[PDB]
């Protein structure tokens, strides 16, 4: 249950389990980190502030040089290391999704879009996935093959911040420029998933950023840079559950990893105050970023 | 001594700076000086002072500005409304630009106000009706005085019949004088009927330029040049004074006179 | 009334526009319901504009700037502000009571003890014998600085009239 | 009636209520015009075939009446009849006229036109209807040329002809010139003609008409005239160039400039033609031709600091060499520097003064010449070293070069005290053309990458005309710019109570100089946005950039800033900031305090016209540097227009697209609720634009942007050609077609350039496409027209949104 976050302060450090005291050497420096992801075994952890993916070993203590992944040019908006953690999905600001697989760290993927690739996703089958850019309708993409699309458009205008799929095997959900998050019900498929739209639901109606279903996805969470975040109970009708206490902040990270009890947060405030997912709290409220952050990870 | 006013005023400002260079003395002194109420002379001097740097007395400045009535103040007051979102002061500003007759864009800002911060009611309907808007709006809202205003829109509109409804109101409530007068004027315009017109003008006013026009209009409506001549010369003189006050505004208006 | 029957025979516009405006102004000015019946008989946008053109020919420039004036300075404008004051004083000065300007320039240099001075060069050049005396002394004041460009004008005034002997003597002294 | 009927047409222009009211009233009352009236009320209703019905009904009515007082009544009624024919014609043409029906339609037009003797300035536009019939035909010929799978297209258009149809509308186009369109449709049909062809019909007809019309007509677009330089078919086009020099001969010195410029630029064959026209000039009033020649040549003489230009250019050249190993390629440029060296110490204490250094460097260059011409290395050293030292020396001089004077550089300039025709681009057709008092030899060297030295040259009128160096710039592009701006200002002159609201774009004259060069001028007393701002804000005793300040403060870089990161950043900073300082500059300029008001309206309208202008033409130049206003009671100066196409689309650096550019609280605090009515006023205006001439003149100016090498240059640069750079990259063949099927590619050559230029026509097509979208109109996921309210609204959004806008890098100056 290793814990760390990444700021615009360009430097990151691993917070202890319940201590939240961040100790490690992780430098986004020369950049920020866009997303934050470790490996399946938490071997290496890669992120991109600008134009280049950079892995620093999650298994090794403050290794600088885990891997370096060039890719579709931009800060990778989001990326996915598969269960295989060999073939690995990656999506970049470049406008087209180019996945860096972990293979050497070998990267081959091409998924075109009408805007920056918002997130690299995976379906109920890890080898199955779809791509929804900051443009428009999701594009179905499989693993190292058979990838073109199946178009799913929650809206004809609003930029889709990411393509968001957890493990359900029936579900859909996202977050976007909307602030009211359009979610759908997928069918049971590896990837087929004819959508059954749930709704666009505003928790924070202004620029809802981080969209994450709960561990059992019984709950749900939407973080915003509006310093406004309200959890929902996805179990019943995504019923709004917990307003997330935060300062003026940007949270691209809203999660509870080993808990769904205490709620880890992301604050541009330069000190991230983690709440209690159950009710609320301040759980080891702090940050490694001097300036502030939106990011987080788990191992 | 040669005494030169402008010479003084700026120099007086330099001195005012030296004072500004406790001046609580100066503070109260100048304060009451403003309170004195020539006027616009030192007023403008103060304006100059502010322009260099603030002399404060903010809404005091606003007040005395209003007192100037010169409508250049509308700028100062603008700065005032520029400060906060006072729907009242906003309205004040609206009518202020109305006075300025720069008010087109201001009406923009009015529709903006109804759009931006809450909305008003009275001046809201009034100005929105000054705008091509508010018409069906004032119609329903009055269906929901202001009705006399909507009637004025009906005058601005067609339907002298609608004006006949307003005329039913005129018979109903007959201030009532002023109300009926402009209204029934509009009616007789629409309705060629000389009788309702007779009622109208009869009901109109001791000084009634429009109903002077109506007076002569009636004299003409049948025969007499004479009373019509009276009205002619008289109203001519009235409007003469009017223009005498004065385009750049009145061109159209005086053109209407002529 | 002549214009009236004229109207009976025509429409006017033309140059008369400007005239009418003046007339309007005149009507405003001379307002006896003479002017009353008149403008009554006067009997708009385009014409307005063209009239603004003709009046733009009638007046322009300086009065506007005069209305824009000193205050003008500060607008464009401490050290400066004071100097500007000096200039303003000078402005009125050239803008009469001569000896006023005399003492003016006197304490002016005294306080100076510049650009404006150069302008004031021409001012003094504008120029009874008291003038000559005072201005001579003033030249002696000018002996503080060095023309440059005051020189030619200096010669110019020096010519008319060539008493002031000592003054010019001092001019060469300051040369 | 025609009184009250005029009141009725008024009602038509007037809003609905009065419209229908008076309509019914007066309808109730040979009310043929009232027929046309109720008809207009029907157009207000919009019933297609009700209209068409009654239209043809009265048509046949009057037909029977007049067969094939009451007489004159019928003359007028005839004008109105044909008028009707055209009116309904267009009415249906809405649905229609692509290919097909338009034929018949056009006939009716021509029919109506045949019947005219007329309103036909109206039917000028309907002669421009017929001309647009020649267009759709040409478009149908463009359809045939596109689907052809220039004798080919010639014969294609011929055999009916659409050219036969065309010549008619051409003579009637001349007739239209006679009517007023105006210069717009003039140049329109003009280039339409030159491009149409030189054939016998065309030749004779146009010979007559052009011969039959006017000179000063042709005087405008003279730049666009030059835009035709080498006529691929001399033909009657040769003779048309003859006509060109002919009209030219009339008041040549009234302009003559284009002559000078074309002369300056090397058009090769067309430059030879330029020499021909030069002879014409060297013929007609040859003296002034000489004097002028001297003038222009002297301008070109001033130009860049010579050895300095060579120095910086060679710096970039050695940059080119050392980097990537350009070397000889770059050294070929250095060979031209040697060619510059081959010019020798020409000027007075300029290249003269430059001798020593230049001589030494030249020796070194010669030393660099030798062993680099041996193989590489020795003089490869000597070159870089000598150039390094000389770079240092010339760097020192460059700082010292800030000062400018003619006598100590090229006194030949100073040598001319006065010349007959100066009028430094004054170029008023009728005028008191001014000679020159010239100016001081001392000049003001601008400080820039170009460091575009400037002066203001005292003339015969005693009015110093600010001139400025332009290093590698198209004033032609700019000529076109002020030109279209004059189309604008025409519409302005053509405008409604908007013209009572009137604000028009002041067009800074700028003379082109060389193929890349130009002559600008310092505008009327003005404040560059960036400049003036930075001044006042610093004179507000506060950091020049609170922007980069609040930025770096916010985080390390906006470079890597995500949409989110950048968003919150811009937000936070914005919160910290505000633009009231601008409004306070107004307040600074406010003097007399009615200045605050009036000039507020001024800058307001300024913003408006700007908005219209760009949203039309693109070329934002978000730079507050690129932004400017007036030190006078003031208006905004948007100058130095790069090009039509989106810089966004261009970029490369940053995604900036907004129709306007508004410093937030600057714009806002400028008046009340920011541009609520002001931009609404703008909406009115841009709507008129979007209506009037939006078809004809808009498309005309488009065509102006459309076409050839100078213009094709601006538009290339609009891509740019470097953004037009590589791809797969054949269309189909051209990759594998550069294979051993060559070397005939070296034997043939030619296109090449017709490919790129086809792409030019493509981007142009897309451009105009985006105009039609822009005009009247469409954009965004839906379209409709969206007309005034919407296109204005979405515009306003585009103004409002976003950080995505604000994502503009360093050029937004948020």
């Amino acid at each position: 249950v290793i814990l760390a976050s990444a700021g615009y302060d360009h430097t990151i450090r691993f917070w202890e389990a319940l201590t939240g005291v961040c100790s490690r050497t992780i430098q986004h420096a020369d950049s920020q980190v866009n997303r934050l992801e470790i490996t399946s075994d938490k071997k290496y952890l890669a992120a991109a502030g600008h134009l280049h993916v950079r892995l620093y070993d999650i298994r090794s203590n403050n290794p600088n040089p885990v891997s370096s992944f060039e890719g579709h040019k931009g800060n990778v908006t989001s990326i996915a290391f598969q269960q295989e953690n060999r073939w690995m999905v990656s999506s970049s600001e470049d406008g087209t999704i180019k996945v860096w697989d972990v293979r050497s760290p070998s990267v081959q993927r091409n998924y075109k879009h009408n805007a920056p690739v918002n997130e690299v996703a995976i379906h109920p089958n890890q080898g199955e996935l779809i791509s929804c850019d900051q443009d428009g309708n999701i594009r179905i993409w499989d693993l190292g093959e058979n990838q073109c699309t199946n178009q799913l458009t929650p809206e004809d205008n609003t930029p889709l911040q990411s393509l968001s799929v957890a493990s359900d095997g029936s579900m859909l959900v996202a977050g976007n420029n909307k602030g009211n998050c359009y979610v759908w019900r997928m069918p049971h498929h590896t990837d087929a998933s004819t959508l059954e739209p749930v709704t666009k639901f505003k928790s924070h109606t202004k620029y809802i950023t981080r969209v994450l279903l709960s561990a059992d996805v019984k709950n749900l969470a939407t973080c915003s840079a509006d310093h406004t975040a309200r959890v929902w109970n996805i179990e019943d009708n995504y019923q709004l559950e917990t307003t997330l206490d935060g300062h003026q902040r940007w949270v691209w990270d809203c999660a509870f990893s080993a808990d769904s009890a205490y709620l880890v947060t992301a604050c541009s405030d330069h000190y991230v105050r983690l709440w209690d997912l159950s009710t609320s709290e301040i759980v080891r409220q702090y940050g490694g970023h001097h300036k502030g952050a939106v990011c987080v990870a788990l191992n | 001594c040669s005494g030169l006013a402008g010479i003084y005023y700026p120099l007086a400002r330099e001195l005012f700076n030296a004072s500004f260079a406790q001046y609580q003395e100066d503070l109260i002194q100048s304060l009451c000086a403003a309170l004195s109420s020539t006027l616009l002379n030192l007023v403008e001097f103060m304006e100059h002072d502010d322009k260099p740097l603030p002399i404060s007395i903010s809404t005091l400045g606003e007040y005395a500005q209003r007192c100037h009535a010169y409508a250049k103040a509308l700028h100062y007051k603008e700065l005032e409304f520029i400060e906060e979102p006072s729907t009242s002061t906003i309205e004040s500003l609206i009518t202020i630009n109305n006075q300025l007759h720069q008010t087109d864009a201001a009406i923009g800002i009015l529709k903006h106000a109804q759009q931006h911060h809450d909305l008003q009611l009275k001046e809201t309907w009034y100005e929105k009706l000054q705008r091509w808007d508010d018409a069906l709006n004032a119609y329903n809202k009055r269906e929901a005085e202001v009705t006399i205003g909507k009637m004025r829109s009906l005058h601005a509109l067609g339907e002298w019949d609608q004006l006949s409804e307003l005329a039913a109101d005129k018979w109903a409530s007959s201030e009532v004088k002023r109300a009926i007068a402009p209204l029934a004027a509009g009616a007789a315009w629409g309705l060629a009927q000389w009788d309702r017109v007779e009622q109208y003008i009869e009901v109109m006013k001791p000084q009634s330029p429009d109903k002077a026009f109506f007076d002569a209009i009636l004299c003409l409506h049948r025969n007499n040049f004479e009373k019509a001549a009276e009205h002619i010369f008289s109203a001519r003189d009235l409007l003469v004074t009017e223009m005498s006050a004065l385009y750049n505004r009145a061109y159209g208006v005086v053109v209407r006179t002529q | 009334m002549p214009l009236i029957i004229d109207t009976f025979q025509d429409q006017s516009n033309s140059f008369k526009r400007g005239a009418a405006l003046k007339a309007l102004g005149q009507l405003a000015a001379s307002s006896y319901p003479e002017l009353l019946g008149v403008l009554i008989n006067i009997l708009s946008q385009n014409i307005r504009r063209e009239t603004v053109r003709l009046i733009g020919i009638l007046g322009a420039l300086d009065p506007y700037k005069h209305r824009e004036v000193d205050v003008a300075l500060l607008m464009q404008g401490e050290e400066y502000y004071p100097t500007v004051v000096i200039g303003v004083l000078m402005k009125i000065l050239k803008d009469s009571i001569h000896h006023s300007t005399v003492i003016q320039a006197i304490m002016h240099i005294f306080q100076t003890m510049f650009l404006k001075q150069i302008i004031p060069g021409f001012i003094l050049v504008m120029h009874p014998p008291s003038l000559l005396e005072l201005y001579f002394q003033q030249l002696s004041v000018l002996i503080s600085i060095v023309k440059q460009h005051i020189r030619p004008h200096v010669t110019e005034i020096v010519d008319v009239i060539s008493l002031t002997i000592i003054s010019v003597i001092e001019s060469l002294s300051r040369a | 009636m025609k009184v009250w009927i005029k009141f009725a047409n008024l009602c038509r222009k007037s809003g609905r209520l009065g419209l229908a009211q008076k309509t019914l009233n007066t309808l109730l009352e040979a009310p043929p015009p009232v027929v046309y009236a109720q008809l207009k009320y029907m157009w207000a209703t919009g019933s297609q075939k009700e209209a068409l019905n009654h239209l043809i009904s009265f048509t046949s009515r009057m037909a029977h009446d007049l067969g094939l007082q009451h007489h004159i009544e019928d003359y007028t009624k005839l004008l109105a009849r044909c008028f009707l024919k055209q009116g309904e014609w267009r009415v249906s043409l809405q649905p229609n006229w692509r290919l097909e029906n338009p034929d018949a339609i056009l006939g009716s037009y021509l029919l109506a036109t045949h019947f005219d003797k007329t309103w036909y300035k109206a039917w000028h536009n309907w002669a421009l209807a017929n001309f647009e019939v020649t267009s759709s035909l040409t478009q149908r010929i463009k359809d045939d040329k596109v689907p052809p799978t220039l004798n080919a297209n010639d014969n294609f258009p011929p055999e009916l002809v659409q050219r036969h149809v065309v010549p008619a509308i051409k003579g009637f186009f001349h007739s239209i010139a006679l009517s007023q369109s105006s210069l717009q449709d003039t140049l329109r049909l003009l280039t339409l003609w030159f491009k149409f062809g030189g054939i016998p019909e065309a030749a004779q007809a146009m010979h007559e008409g052009f011969g039959l019309i006017k000179i000063d007509n042709w005087l405008e677009v003279i730049p666009q005239l030059i835009s035709r330089i080498h006529q691929p078919n001399q033909t009657v086009s040769r003779s048309l160039l003859s006509l060109l020099a002919d009209l030219g001969k009339a008041h040549p010195q009234a302009l003559v400039y284009p002559l000078t410029v074309a002369i300056k630029s090397d058009s090769v064959s067309r430059q030879r033609a330029a020499l021909s026209i030069i002879d014409k000039m060297r013929m007609h009033s040859p003296k002034l031709v000489n004097q002028a020649e001297l003038v222009s040549d002297e301008l070109i003489r001033v130009a860049v600091l010579w050895h300095e230009l060579w120095y910086e250019g060679l710096e970039d050249a050695s940059r080119q060499f050392f980097g990537e190993h350009n070397t000889e390629k770059m050294f070929a440029t250095l060979e031209p520097l040697h060619e510059m060296l081959k010019r020798g110490p020409e000027t007075l204490r300029e290249i003269s003064f430059q001798n020593s250094f230049g001589r030494d460097l030249n020796d070194a260059y010669e030393w660099v010449l030798n062993y680099k011409r041996t193989k590489d290395i020795n003089n490869l050293n000597q070159a870089w070293d000598i150039y390094y030292n000389v770079f240092r020396r010339i760097s020192r001089k460059l700082p010292q070069l800030q000062t400018l004077d003619l006598q100590h550089v090229s006194p030949k300039l100073s040598a001319a005290k006065d010349l007959e025709l100066a009028v430094p681009g004054t170029y008023h057709a009728g005028k008191p053309i001014v000679r020159i008092t010239h100016f001081e030899p001392v000049f003001t060297v601008i400080s820039s990458k170009q460091r575009p030295r400037r002066v203001i040259i005292k003339g015969s009128d005693g009015k110093d005309y600010q001139y400025l160096l332009k290093s590698h710039e198209d004033i032609r592009q700019d000529n076109l710019v002020m030109q279209l701006f004059g189309l604008v200002n025409t519409l302005l002159q053509n405008d409604p109570e908007s013209f009572q609201r009137h604000l028009n774009i002041q067009q800074y004259p700028a003379i082109p100089l060389s193929p890349k060069t130009g002559l600008l001028g310092w505008v009327p007393n003005s404040d560059t946005f960036h400049v003036l701002i930075r001044e006042h804000r610093e004179a507000s005793k506060i950091p020049l950039n609170i922007e980069h300040r609040i930025m770096l403060q916010m985080a390390p870089d906006y470079d890597n800033l995500t949409l989110l990161q950048k968003v919150e950043v811009f937000t936070y900073a914005l919160d910290n900031t505000k633009g009231q300082d601008l409004y306070k500059v107004l307040w600074l300029k406010s003097r007399s305090s009615e200045s605050w008001l009036d000039r507020r309206t001024t800058y307001t309208r300024s913003l408006a016209v700007m908005s219209m202008v760009g949203y039309i033409l693109g070329l934002g130049d978000r730079h507050p540097s690129n932004l400017m206003l007036d030190r006078i009671t003031g208006k905004v100066v948007h100058i130095d227009f790069g090009d039509c196409f989106e810089a966004a689309i261009l970029r490369e650096k940053y995604p900036e697209k907004v129709p306007f550019r508004l410093t937030r609280m600057l714009t806002y605090a400028m008046e009340v609720s920011g541009i609520e009515g002001s931009f609404r006023i703008t909406c009115e205006n841009v709507m008129m634009v979007l209506r009037d001439n939006k078809e004809s003149l808009m498309a005309i100016l488009e065509a102006f942007a459309y076409d050839p090498l100078i213009n094709w240059g601006f538009d290339l640069p609009t891509h740019a050609v470097m953004e037009q750079t590589g791809i797969d990259l054949p269309l189909a063949n051209p990759s594998e077609l550069l294979r051993k099927g060559v070397i005939s590619v070296e034997d043939a050559a030619k296109m090449e350039l017709q490919q790129k230029a086809e792409v030019r026509n493509a981007r142009a097509t897309l451009v105009l496409k985006r105009i039609a979208d822009k005009l009247t109109g469409n954009d965004f996921p839906r379209c409709q027209e969206l007309s005034v309210p919407d296109q204005v609204d979405k515009l306003i959004q585009q103004a409002t949104s976003v950080e995505n806008l604000c994502q503009h890098y360093i050029g937004w100056c948020s």
